[PDB]
């Protein structure tokens, strides 16, 4: 905004995005599938829920 | 038709000596 | 003369669990 040999002086516009929380959860568990074998009629099959 | 097989994740049920 | 090897029993513990619906 001003530029002298001695003074200076300048603008800075800055946005902020604000998250707020509704629930906060801390102690958590990831899912690992693993399933079972059948083997059904001569062929083997891999079953998953 | 017939009824097929049953599965319960259980080990002990499984043990072969 | 004659060397053989004779078997001499061991056994090493060996403990399972379950996995509720395989997860
Ligand atoms: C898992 O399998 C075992 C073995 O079939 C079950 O344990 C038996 O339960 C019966 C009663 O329902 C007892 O009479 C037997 O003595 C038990 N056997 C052994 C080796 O412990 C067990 O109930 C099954 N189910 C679960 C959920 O564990
Ligand atoms: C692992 O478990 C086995 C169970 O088979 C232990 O075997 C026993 O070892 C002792 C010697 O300390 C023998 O006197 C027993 O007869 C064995 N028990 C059996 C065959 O039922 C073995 O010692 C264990 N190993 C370790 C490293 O702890």
């Amino acid at each position: 905004t001003h530029s002298s040999p001695t003074a200076t002086a300048w603008e800075i516009g800055l946005y902020y995005e604000l998250v707020i929380p509704k629930h906060i959860y801390l102690n958590n568990w990831n899912v690992v599938n693993i399933g079972h074998l059948v083997k059904s009629a001569g062929q083997l099959t891999h079953v998953t829920i | 038709q017939v009824l097929g097989p049953v599965i319960d994740w259980n080990v002990t049920q499984r043990a072969v000596y | 003369s004659l060397r053989m090897q004779h078997p001499v029993p061991k056994y090493v513990e060996v403990n399972m669990t379950s996995i509720p619906q395989g997860v």
